[PDB]
Formats: C-alpha cells, structure tokens, sequence
C-alpha cells in the first residue's frame, strides 16, 4: 500500500533585500545635524517618521 | 454639483502626524478682512468681506 512519510520541503537558499535610496534626505542631519542637541530640562519630544 | 455637500466620492490624504504637548479644551476660527481705501472726506474705516 501506500505509506505517508515526512514532508518534502524546499529551504529557499537566498536572502537578498532591495531597500529604498534616497526619500526622505539625512533624517538626522536637517534639524539637529550629526550630534547638536539643547539643554537638559527641555525635554522636547521630537519624533520622525 | 446639483447638491453642496451629501454626493461625494473620494477619501481624506494624511499628510504629517505631529505631537502637541498641551491640554486643549476650546477651539476658535479666525477670519480675514481686506482694507477699504476711502476717500479723505469719508473720515471712517471701512473693510470688505
Ligand atoms: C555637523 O557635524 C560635523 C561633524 O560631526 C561638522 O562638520 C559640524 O560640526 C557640523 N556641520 C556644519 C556644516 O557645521
């Protein structure tokens, strides 16, 4: 007769991602440069998304 | 159209997600007048809505 056995399962041997390149233009550097932040007890909430 | 406002067909775009760090309980629309330019003899102010 016919007898089932484990499952025949292809792993995929590639893993290669194509992300975007320019959009939204040094999220950091417009507004706060590489590392200028203000004084301690402004805790402004400046969030980008 | 025929009608003002009930027909219509489309959706509302987001543009910008933003943070506001205060309470807010009351709102108020403001308004734009243009300057009337009157004769001399007139001696009021006048504005055109
Ligand atoms: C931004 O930082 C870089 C180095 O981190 C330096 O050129 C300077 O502090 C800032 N850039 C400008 C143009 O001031």
């Amino acid at each position: 007769g016919i007898y089932q056995t484990s499952n025949f399962r292809v792993q995929p041997t590639e893993s290669i991602v194509r992300f975007p390149n320019i959009t939204n233009l040094c999220p950091f550097g417009e507004v706060f440069n590489a590392t200028r932040f203000a004084s301690v007890y402004a805790w402004n909430r400046k969030r980008i998304s | 159209l025929v009608r003002d406002l009930p027909q219509g067909f489309s959706a509302l775009e987001p543009l910008v997600d933003l943070p506001i760090g205060i309470n807010i309980t009351r709102f108020q629309t403001l308004l734009a007048l243009h300057r009337s330019y009157l004769t001399p003899g007139d001696s009021s102010s006048g504005w055109t809505a």
